[PDB]
């Protein structure tokens, strides 16, 4: 998930913003 | 900032700033 895309990968705004509420 | 590699306080950081008054779910085994 999240960490996969953002941490191992290089992260976007776009994936960020499907973790707000 | 959002375009690089983002783990940890860094990722949450990122998430904090993005999200507003919204808040966010951060959860690492995602």
């Amino acid at each position: 998930g999240i960490v996969e895309q953002c941490c191992t990968s290089i992260c976007s705004l776009y994936q960020l913003e499907n973790y707000c509420n | 900032f959002v375009n690089q590699h983002l783990c940890g306080s860094h990722l949450v950081e990122a998430l904090y700033l993005v999200c507003g008054e919204r808040g966010f779910f951060y959860t690492p085994k995602a």
